[PDB]
Formats: C-alpha cells, sequence, structure tokens
C-alpha cells in the first residue's frame, strides 16, 4: 500500500510561523508534523510515500531526504511549478500511485490524531466502494464542514467534520484533472452524488493545528495522550506542574512553576523564574526571568526579555526580540521584530 | 519673625483623591516618603524667625493628624497648631476668619501655602524680593506651555515692577504664560482688602483667586515673582506619583540620605529611590527609578518595582512587576501579578499632559492613568491589574483591564 500527504500549501493560517519554515516543518511537541504522520505510516505498514510539495521545496527536499534513512521506508517528493490546489498532487503523481492498482492513504499535513490506519484498511475492505474518509464528533458545527455532504453549513445537517484522512482507490485517480482543483470541495461533492465515499469515526484524540489556537489545544491533547501512551516521555520534579514535555538539550532554572500542557524545544534556556502554562516554545529560545507566560508560542531563537507577561494566544514568529517589563496580549509578531512597546490588544506587529 | 499659613483642605477637597482619601486624609498622603504637608513644614521651618506654623483646615482632629502635628512640633522645633474652621470658608475667608491668631505677635509677614502644591518652596528669595519691595500680596509664579496654562490660574504682569496686572482663575483663551503656584507672602496689610471682600458678602466664604487677586490685579497691590524649579499640583490620586518623582529628584540636593545606594550585597538600585528602614526588601528584587517604599513594606525576591508607592504595610511576593502604579496600604500582590498603570503627570511644560480634570473617562473607557489600589486589597496569584483603579478591602480573583473595581 502506498500513502500521499499533502504539503506545501502556503500555510495562511499559523501565519507568523509559516513564514519562516513551512507547515510541516513547524516541530509540534518537538517533532515535526510532517515527521508525526510518516513515523505513524511507517510504522503502520505502508513502503512508499509520496508528497506533495510545493511551498518551499527546498528546506523540505533537506529534511525528508535526510529522514528518509531514518524512517526505513522510501519517500518519493512531487514538486509542481505551480501550487496546484488540493487534488494536483494527484493528478500529478498519476504514474505512480497506479503503479499497483490498490486502495492508498490520502493524509492531510495538519492533522494530529490517533492514526487509525490498520483498523481503517478493514474498514475500507467491507463497504467495496471506491474511497473512505475519517470523521470525527465535533460538539461545535457551525464553524467546521460535516459530512449527504457540505462543506461550510453552520445549520447542524450533520455533527461529524472530516478528519482529514482518506482512502482512495485508484479509480478516482484518472478521475481527476491537472489543473488545479481542491479534492475536499468539489470532487468531494460528485464523489457523495457518486455513493462511492464512506464515513468511518474514531474512539477521540483528533486535531486540525493549522490555526494557532487550535496548535495549542492539538498540544493539550498530544501531552495527555503523551501522558497515558508513554509515561516515561514527560518530565518530573517538585517545579513541573501537569504535562511538561522537556527535550533533554532543554534547560530549565530553579524555583520555576512549569505548569501543564508545556512543550520545550530542543535547547531551550528557561531562566530562574519563569512560569510557563499552555506554551509552546520552539528550538533555540531563551526565555528569561521572572516571565510568565500563558497559552503562548514562543518560535525559534527569540529572546523573551524579564518580568514580561505574554499571554492570551501571543505568537512569536523566528528570532523577535521581546524587552523587558513588557505585556503582550494577542500580539501576532512578524519575525526579525524587536518590541519595545506593550501591546494590550490582540494585535499584528510588522 | 514671620509665620506660615499651610492651607489644608477638609474631607470634600479630598474627594478628587479618593481612593487613597478613604484611609488617610489627603494632606498626610505619604509623598516621597514624607506626608504632603511635612514638604511644607520642612520648608518653612528653614527660614530664620519662623515662630508658628497654623494649619487652617475643616478636616475634624482625628487621631492621624493629631499624631503627626506632634510629630512635626517635635521634628521641626516650632509650634504647629491646626486651626479647624467652623464651616468651609474658601480660600481667603480661613485666612480671614483666623486673623486674630495669624497676627498674634505681629509677624512681619506670613506666607501661605495650598497643601497640595508640590515645590522646592524658594521661601528664603520670595522674603528677600518682599523686603526689598513691600507690597501686600507677592505670589509665586511659573512658566508654563501656552496650551497647559490653560488649566491654570495665569497671570499678565508688568516685566519691569513685577505688578500683577491681570488675573484669571481658569480662562477659556489664552492669558499669559505665568501660571499662579499657590505660594504666598502677605504682609499684615494684606488681610484688610479680604475685611472689604467679606463686607461686600454682607449684601463668610471668600475665593482668594476670583475674590481678592482678580480684584485688585493692577491697582498697585499684587506682584509676581518668578521661578522655574520644581513644581506640581496633587488633586488626583495619581498626581501623587508625579509629586513624589520630583520630589525624589530634590532630594540630591536637600536629603541625600533618603535616597538609597546600590550596595551590592543588597537589592538593585536604579535611578531615585526612596526605601524606609523598616522595610524588608530582597536583594534580587530590582527597584526601578522613582520608587518610594513605605514602612513594613515586604519586597519579595524578583520583583520589579518602577515608578511606584508601595504604602505601609504593603506585601508584594516573589517576581511581581509594579509599573506606574500605588500600592495601598495593607494590599498583597501574588506571584508573577502584574500591577501596570501609564504614566500621567500634570507638569505645566508638557504640552501633550491632560488637563487633570475630575472625569476619568472620555466615552464609557477609562483613560489611562495610573493604576491605585486601596488598602487591603489583595491582587491574585500571576493575575494582572491594567490601568485600573481597584477600590479598598477588595480581593480579586481576575485580570482586570481599564476598569475601576468598585
Ligand atoms: N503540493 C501542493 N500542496 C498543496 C497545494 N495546496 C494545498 N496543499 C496542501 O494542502 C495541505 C492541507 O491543506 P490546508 O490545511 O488548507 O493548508 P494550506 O495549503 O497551507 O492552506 P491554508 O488554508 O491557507 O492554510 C497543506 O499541507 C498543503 O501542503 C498545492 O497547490 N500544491
Ligand atoms: N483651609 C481651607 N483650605 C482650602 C479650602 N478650600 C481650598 N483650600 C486649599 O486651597 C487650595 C485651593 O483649592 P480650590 O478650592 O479647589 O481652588 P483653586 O485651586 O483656585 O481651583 P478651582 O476649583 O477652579 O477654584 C486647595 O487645594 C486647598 O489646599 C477651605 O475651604 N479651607
Amino acid at each position: 500500500m502506498k500513502a500521499l500527504i499533502l504539503v506545501g500549501g502556503y500555510g495562511t493560517r499559523l501565519r507568523p510561523l509559516t513564514l519562516s519554515t513551512p507547515k510541516p516543518l513547524v516541530d509540534f511537541c518537538n517533532k515535526p508534523i510532517l515527521l508525526h504522520q510518516v513515523e505513524a505510516l511507517a510504522a503502520a505498514g505502508v513502503d512508499h510515500v509520496i508528497l506533495a510539495v510545493s511551498y518551499m521545496s527546498q528546506v523540505l527536499e533537506k529534511e525528508m531526504k535526510a529522514q528518509e534513512q531514518r524512517l526505513g521506508i522510501r519517500i518519493s517528493m512531487s514538486h509542481e511549478e505551480e501550487p496546484l490546489g488540493t487534488a494536483g498532487p494527484l493528478a500529478l503523481a498519476r504514474d505512480l500511485l497506479s503503479e499497483t492498482a490498490d486502495p492508498f492513504f490520502v493524509l492531510n499535513s495538519d492533522v494530529i490524531c490517533d492514526f487509525p490506519f490498520q483498523a481503517m484498511v478493514q474498514f475500507h475492505r467491507h463497504h467495496g466502494q471506491e474511497g473512505s474518509i475519517l470523521v470525527t464528533k465535533v460538539e461545535e458545527p457551525s464553524k467546521y464542514g460535516v459530512v449527504r455532504f457540505v462543506e461550510k453549513p453552520q445549520v447542524f445537517v450533520s455533527n461529524k467534520i472530516n478528519a482529514g484522512m482518506y482512502i482512495l482507490s485508484p479509480a478516482v485517480l484518472q478521475r481527476i484533472q491537472l489543473q488545479p482543483t481542491s479534492i475536499e470541495k468539489e470532487v468531494f461533492p460528485i464523489m457523495a452524488k457518486e455513493g462511492q465515499l464512506y464515513a468511518m469515526e474514531l474512539q477521540g484524540f483528533w486535531m486540525d493545528i493549522g490555526q494557532p489556537k487550535d496548535f495549542l489545544t492539538g498540544m493539550c491533547l498530544f501531552l495527555q495522550s503523551l501522558r497515558q501512551k508513554q509515561p516515561e516521555r514527560l518530565c518530573s520534579g517538585p517545579g513541573i506542574v501537569g504535562n511538561v514535555l522537556v527535550d533533554p538539550s532543554a534547560r530549565i532554572g530553579q524555583n520555576c512553576s512549569i505548569g501543564p500542557n508545556v512543550s520545550l524545544g530542543p535547547g531551550v534556556v528557561v531562566e530562574d523564574g519563569v512560569c510557563i502554562r499552555r506554551c509552546t516554545v520552539l528550538r533555540d529560545a531563551r526565555i528569561r526571568s521572572h516571565s510568565w507566560l500563558e497559552s503562548c508560542i514562543v518560535g525559534w531563537r527569540c529572546r523573551v526579555g524579564q518580568w514580561v507577561r505574554m499571554e492570551n494566544v501571543t505568537v512569536l514568529g523566528e528570532d523577535v526580540i521581546v524587552n523587558d517589563e513588557l505585556y503582550l496580549n494577542g500580539a501576532s509578531v512578524l519575525p526579525h521584530k524587536s518590541i519595545g512597546e506593550s501591546v494590550p490588544e490582540p494585535r499584528i506587529i510588522m | 519673625m514671620l509665620k506660615a499659613v499651610i492651607l489644608i483642605g477638609g474631607p470634600q477637597k479630598g474627594t478628587r483623591f479618593r481612593p487613597l482619601s478613604f484611609e488617610v486624609p489627603k494632606p498626610l498622603f505619604p509623598v516621597a516618603g514624607v506626608p504632603m504637608i511635612q514638604h511644607h513644614i520642612e520648608a518653612c521651618a528653614q527660614v530664620p524667625g519662623m515662630q508658628e506654623i497654623l494649619l487652617i483646615g475643616f478636616y475634624q482632629p482625628d487621631e492621624p493628624l493629631t499624631q503627626f502635628l506632634e510629630a512635626a512640633q517635635q521634628e521641626f522645633n516650632l509650634p504647629v497648631r491646626y486651626l479647624q474652621e467652623f464651616a468651609p470658608l474658601g480660600t481667603g475667608g480661613g485666612l480671614y476668619h483666623f486673623r486674630d491668631q495669624i497676627l498674634a505677635g505681629s509677624p512681619e509677614a506670613f506666607f501661605v501655602l495650598n497643601a497640595d502644591v508640590c515645590s522646592d518652596f524658594p521661601l528664603s528669595a520670595m522674603l528677600e524680593a518682599h523686603r526689598r519691595q513691600r507690597h501686600p500680596f507677592l505670589l509665586l509664579g511659573t512658566t508654563a506651555n501656552r496650551t497647559q496654562s490653560l488649566n491654570y490660574g495665569c497671570i499678565v504682569e508688568n516685566p519691569q515692577t513685577h505688578e500683577v496686572l491681570h488675573y484669571v482663575e481658569k480662562p477659556s483663551t489664552f492669558i499669559s504664560d505665568i501660571i499662579n503656584c499657590g505660594i504666598y507672602l502677605f504682609s499684615p496689610e494684606a488681610l484688610k482688602p479680604l475685611r472689604d471682600v467679606f463686607q461686600r458678602n454682607q449684601q463668610g466664604t471668600i475665593r482668594l483667586e476670583q475674590d481678592v487677586f482678580s480684584a485688585l490685579a493692577g491697582q498697585g497691590q499684587i506682584y509676581v515673582h518668578l521661578t522655574d524649579g520644581i513644581w506640581s499640583q496633587i488633586k488626583s490620586a495619581g498626581s501623587a506619583l508625579y509629586a513624589s518623582r520630583l520630589y525624589l529628584s530634590r532630594y540630591q540636593d536637600t536629603h541625600p540620605e533618603r535616597l538609597a545606594k546600590h550596595t551590592p550585597g543588597g537589592p538593585w538600585i536604579r535611578g531615585n529611590v526612596y526605601i524606609h528602614p523598616t522595610a524588608k526588601v530582597a536583594p534580587s528584587a530590582v527597584l526601578g527609578p522613582n520608587v518610594s517604599i513605605g514602612k513594613g513594606v515586604t519586597v519579595g525576591e524578583g520583583v520589579r518595582l518602577r515608578e511606584s508607592i508601595v504604602l505601609h504595610g504593603a506585601t508584594l511576593q516573589e517576581h511581581t512587576c509594579v509599573l506606574h502604579s500605588i500600592v495601598g496600604w495593607g494590599s498583597t500582590v501574588g506571584r508573577w501579578a502584574r500591577v501596570e498603570g501609564t504614566p500621567s503627570d500634570p507638569n505645566p511644560n508638557d504640552p501633550r499632559a491632560r488637563m487633570d480634570s475630575e472625569s476619568l473617562f472620555k466615552d464609557g473607557k477609562l483613560l489611562p492613568a495610573i493604576t491605585i489600589l486601596g488598602c487591603r486589597v489583595r491582587i491574585p496569584a500571576e493575575v494582572l491589574i491594567l490601568n485600573s483603579i481597584v477600590l479598598p478591602h477588595k480581593e480579586l480573583s481576575r485580570s482586570f483591564t481599564n476598569q475601576i473595581i468598585l
């Protein structure tokens, strides 16, 4: 069985972070999210994956041609001249997704879940139809596309969102066109009028992590599943509250309170007396003393000064220097900005 | 010999200074460590020939005022008396009502100081000018910005004889750059126009600026004496912070042992900082510019304190940031809590300074000013109070921003 990953589409949600590294390469709990999906795929038994790649091609060349030796499987990159929707992937890669006449996975990259691939091939071989998708019950249906098929109902026609995982047999492969169409919007509409796609629901822990608030909620849910499945992964100690995922390279000072749902990247320096809750601190980001952070994303190589209160989904891009004794509330700071004045309003710093 | 009359107000003049005035009277609020009228009594007892200091007001003598009066009498080697007027008599009506007690012993001249002003009080130089010229009214004037001068009492003078030709208490239009400072030197003859004013009232309450300064302006009685040393008014609860900063800057000349030095094994000190000796400040607590610490104040480790007044008995737990705030008496600010305000000084030479009006709101929005905490306010851990006024005895549980917490 082969697999397809969709990747490259500009991350226009998660926008300060996705001007620096692509959306697959944002390290979600000390591991890139494309690395999450391909390690679960290579453990699921797929021998060959194809990454549709259009945006920021060269850094994904580097990461994936360096990780192919780590996973043990094969990865074929399919680069395009144009960013071609969500289905132009399959129509460029039609010649090697119809190699063997097998059903193939189609994965969104912004989805992190308990990947139920083994049960899902079993599901797919029982209705005999062409495509079968992963669905998830969501207790607020107006923001989300439920599945009949609609895309933005906001009506409560159904309750369960699409979870970004599909299996497609190769009859849909020479069905779609090369010029850009998005496979979830209008390919799936005639797929529904055909009667060929099916719905399979999983038990829990789904998150789309394309938006920064959703990125943080996915961090909280993933740290819960990492508490349950692998409790040796999480940190422990007196100054540690909740589920804290410290990298071995990351160093934390003394009399801190590194509270629940914190994931420190490789190489972070948290100084003496920081209080972090619900944050994601990425690689090489130094957080100075007597700062207080809650529900924020500190990007790569930022310096947070001292007595800095950051909160309410403040997202710092790459290499952002927050000066001392400032207060940020919803600042979505672009890369290579220094900040000298407080931001008490949800704002975008240019 | 001379004497001084400090016109303290009463409880209605302290209404504008309300969060702070709930506990202590306004003239006893500690501005840069000592009460507001102790700067006046300091500056008056420094004059050779000062017999008496007479506070006139309609406060009732409670425990803090009479204990302050005995403490001032011991500390300043003078009789400091408090003349309680039977009614709110205005500015000059209490000076006319107490003229028998003011002129008792026949002083050569007497000072009249408003209690709500912060100044260097150039009383010696005012006395030099008075003993040169010998006129009924000597006023102290400062130069203001042309835009800011409309908030104050404007004085049009004659720059050769220095005679006030015109006085207006708060003009709608531009009049002059000279503003009244609320410091005056009266000779005994100055109590004769006030009598006239009082007699005209019978066909008791005399406003000194509207009835005496504006009436005799240009007739030869009223004269200016100009300065540009430090001057501020203290009207609202947050102009006490600007007055505290100016006083902490002039402690570099008058009391340099009040200012705290770095001393590497102690707390890290930037700018001018007053720390009372009874206060315990942890050595990692950096106390930034223009901070004054009351007595009995336990400041924890990593506490950043900048541009603030922490009053008696307050407690700042670990890693707190307190900026442009006034922490009330006995208030406790739990760990990683941030009490932040916005600098808003009167400053009559600042062209961007606000009018210091009594309306704190523009249109439903609280204008960004100093964050006042009343007495006994418990600010919980990990919480932000931003540009807020908290009324006394309020235990909070929540972050507050641009709100008056009643
Ligand atoms: N190769 C390629 N991949 C694409 C293209 N368009 C979208 N994708 C992929 O589609 C995947 C999931 O779609 P989205 O979740 O909406 O992400 P997105 O493409 O960044 O689009 P936004 O909604 O603007 O964030 C992304 O990882 C993209 O890499 C494309 O034109 N070419
Ligand atoms: N003893 C005494 N002092 C007073 C009285 N009223 C005011 N004062 C003092 O004199 C100062 C004058 O304050 P205001 O009465 O507000 O007069 P103003 O400063 O000319 O300003 P306006 O309110 O526009 O008239 C006050 O700040 C007090 O220090 C009073 O009735 N008795």
